[PDB]
């Protein structure tokens, strides 16, 4: 984690564009955030382009932290986004919360993919 | 003009700037899929875009004066922009259509181009204009008037029929669903009013979008909604002010406490078929987990008060607030490990536990119990550890109880799920449609369910599904309550479908009353699963206002409520 000349590297993207969206993401980039700091996501085929605020950074336990935050110009009752993330597995899931439609982000390894909820399960109804 | 592409772009879709006449073409074999414009610019700058690419590309309008979040570009689309030093932002230049003819109705000649202007004047002008149905699918026009004498918009090909008329200064957005064949709103410019100027009631809306503002200076001590109003107008009301306001629940379809404090908003949306505003957004008070919480709640200043208990806040006994209003809610969630008794005045005397969510309604007679809470035994597959990680696996599952309780509480849903126990164990099955019914029997799941008196069973496997990634049985007895995704194609947001079918629910077009609501503009849990509710037909899409159901056909909300507590009540003590 300690270096030199990078950690004051403060980009407000979160995860960049390359069945939903490949993703490439980076780790480091959210735990440099503290409450108050802007994080931007951008996931223009969706049409998704917007910045957020950290309001709430939780331990969930002793591997895995949430942070939480709320949009600049959403609804300010209703639209928030959280990213839950472990550090022993590179592993973090994020939920976008928006007025236009809802995404989560599943992520390993600093690659992950973004999608719509109506991707996140297709099924039959079962029977006796 | 000058002409530039991807591949003479370092094959990147930032646009360069230092251009006066820039021209960025997008090819079949000459494309970027996310497109942006250079903040640094000369004032006269002009950057015109085109594509004839079989791909579609998509255009950061973050620095345009263009309300939309995300441009479509498709093949035969030309976008031009124009820079603008005064106001530091690229103004684009799209394709206008007037009305010609200054009788009472006139229909508007569209192009096939993506995004057209339609503007009205002095000197262009129409009592009503009609927007042309049957258009290229994601057509998206811009309505604009300049003109001193007011118009309208023809409502027949519109999702609704709102106050859609045209002042100077008014701007609406639509968008052409063909799967509806309805211009959609996707954006309408406020209609913005100052309380002062208007008292403490509003006689009538004129725009299909209201906002009122509440500031020092700019105060009433209350304010009157309209009585009526076109089918889903909407009224804003925001504040800045010191002191509060209260908004009076007359013509409104709530009883809670309406008050506005310093910071609040309020959505209202008007509903046509039943004849009052819609409460859509309302503030909630949340006192979090670091933030201390008193003995005896507050009383409720506005419709929603969350409490967040934690090791550091805990508090051996609540009190209910002592003055509410009919409606009124109150959502505790504990995260300590000792457990904190729950008291109103009415006598109701209950507890919370570790990990537990309970949701309170106030009624004429007190407070009252408004959800229960089902005990989840949450399994995963070693192969699943294998994959994902031994602190991912649960952490994935975690995610969906969290995503399925949110859901249930935006629903107003009478139920919460809780986990009560995570094991590490492969059910014995070559798929996951065998793993469902094996699992019902299966030793060491169901002896640690009895153990930890789990009201349910969930598990997360790596099994091939028999044609689908998720399986749960239907309206589920004690010994059929089980539910199962995997990994390879299902996601997260899995879980409060399989707990869905569980609580008794079927998918979309079913005869069953408990039926999720599939809709292009959104469909619910059960018929799609691309919005955080259930369906009911008493809530609706918070951008669209889509009522999420039907009145005794589709209703998911009243088939979970009439089996809720039965399921919570499966394992007890
Ligand atoms: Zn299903």
């Amino acid at each position: 984690s300690p270096s030199e000349k990078e950690r004051l590297s403060q980009q407000q993207i979160v995860f960049n564009e390359v069945k939903g969206m490949v993703i490439k993401y980076d780790p480091k980039v959210i735990e440099l955030k503290k409450v108050g700091d802007t994080v931007k996501f951008q996931m223009l085929e969706y049409g998704i382009n917007r910045t957020g605020k950290i309001v709430e950074i939780e331990p969930v336990d002793q591997d895995i932290v949430r942070w939480t935050g709320r949009f600049d110009q959403g609804d300010p009752n209703q639209n928030f986004f959280t990213i839950t993330q472990s550090q022993k597995d590179h592993y973090t899931i994020m939920q976008i919360f928006t007025e236009k439609g809802n995404y989560s982000a599943e992520i390993k390894d600093g690659v992950g993919l973004v999608q719509t909820m109506d991707e996140g399960v297709t099924d039959q109804e079962l029977h006796h | 003009a000058t002409v530039l592409s991807p591949n003479q772009n370092n094959n990147s879709g930032s646009i360069p700037t230092g251009y006066s006449d820039l021209e960025f073409s997008l090819a079949n074999g000459n494309w970027v899929k996310n497109l942006s414009l250079p903040t640094n610019a000369n004032n006269s700058d002009k950057i015109t875009i085109r594509s004839s690419a079989a791909y579609s590309s998509y255009l950061d309008t973050s620095n345009t004066n263009i309300p939309l979040e995300v441009l479509k570009i498709n093949s035969g689309d030309v976008y031009q922009f124009i820079f603008n030093s005064s106001q530091n932002k690229w103004i684009a230049q799209l394709a206008t259509v007037s009305p010609t003819t200054g009788s009472n109705y006139e229909l508007i000649p569209l192009t096939t181009a993506t995004m057209q202007k339609v503007l009205i004047q002095d000197d262009k002008w129409a009592q009503t204009i009609a927007l042309p149905s049957d258009v290229r699918d994601g057509t998206t026009v811009q309505v604009v008037s300049t003109a001193s004498v007011s118009s309208d918009i023809d409502k027949t090909n519109l999702l609704f029929p709102s106050s859609f008329t045209l002042k100077n200064g008014s701007e609406y957005w639509f968008k052409y669903y063909s799967a509806l064949g309805k211009w959609v709103p996707e954006y309408i410019k406020p209609q913005k009013l100052n309380v002062q100027q208007i008292g403490t009631s509003l006689a009538a809306v004129n725009s299909p979008l209201t906002e009122i503002a509440f500031g020092d200076g700019n105060w009433v001590s209350n304010f009157t909604l309209p009585t009526t109003a076109n089918d889903r107008d909407r009224i804003i009301i925001k504040s800045t002010a010191t002191w509060s306001a209260k908004i009076n629940n007359t013509n409104v379809n709530s009883q809670a406490t309406l008050t506005l404090k310093t910071g609040d908003q309020y959505e209202f949306m008007y509903v046509s078929d039943k004849g009052y505003w819609q409460l859509i957004s309302s503030p909630t008070k949340v006192i979090d987990s670091t933030a201390t919480i008193p003995a005896i709640l507050p009383n409720m200043t506005q419709p929603t008060l969350k409490v967040k208990l934690s090791t550091s806040n805990w508090q051996p006994t609540l009190q209910l607030p002592a003055q509410a209003q009919v409606g009124d809610k109150v959502v505790i969630v504990s995260n300590a490990s000792a457990d904190t008794y729950i008291n109103a005045a009415n006598g109701l005397s209950t507890a919370i536990k570790n990990g537990e969510n309970r949701r309170f309604i106030y009624t004429a007679q007190g407070w009252t119990v408004d959800s229960y809470t089902i005990d989840m035994l949450l399994v995963s597959s070693p192969e699943v550890n294998s994959i994902l990680g031994e602190s991912a696996a649960k952490l994935r599952m975690i995610e969906g109880v969290n995503l399925t309780n949110l859901t249930a509480e935006n629903s107003n849903a009478r139920f919460y799920l809780r986990d009560v126990g995570y094991i590490t164990y492969k059910i014995p099955a070559a798929t996951l449609k065998e793993a469902i019914s094996t699992g019902r029997d299966d030793t060491t799941v169901q002896n640690e369910r009895k153990r930890i008196l789990a009201d349910g069973v969930y598990y997360q496997g790596n099994e091939p599904g028999d044609g689908g990634c998720g399986w749960a049985w239907i309206n589920a007895s004690a010994y059929n309550m089980i539910g199962a995704n995997d990994i390879a194609g299902c996601s997260f947001a899995a879980m409060r479908h399989e707990v869905g079918h569980n609580l008794g629910l079927y998918h979309n077009g079913s005869t069953n009353i408990g039926s999720g609501f599939a809709h292009p503009l959104g469909s619910t849990a059960m018929g799609g699963n691309n919005i955080n509710f259930y369906s009911s037909p008493y809530l609706y899409n918070p951008k669209y206002g889509v009522r999420l159901g039907e009145e005794g056909k589709i209703d998911a909300v009243s088939v979970i409520n009439l089996n809720a507590q039965k399921i919570s009540l499966y394992n007890h003590h």
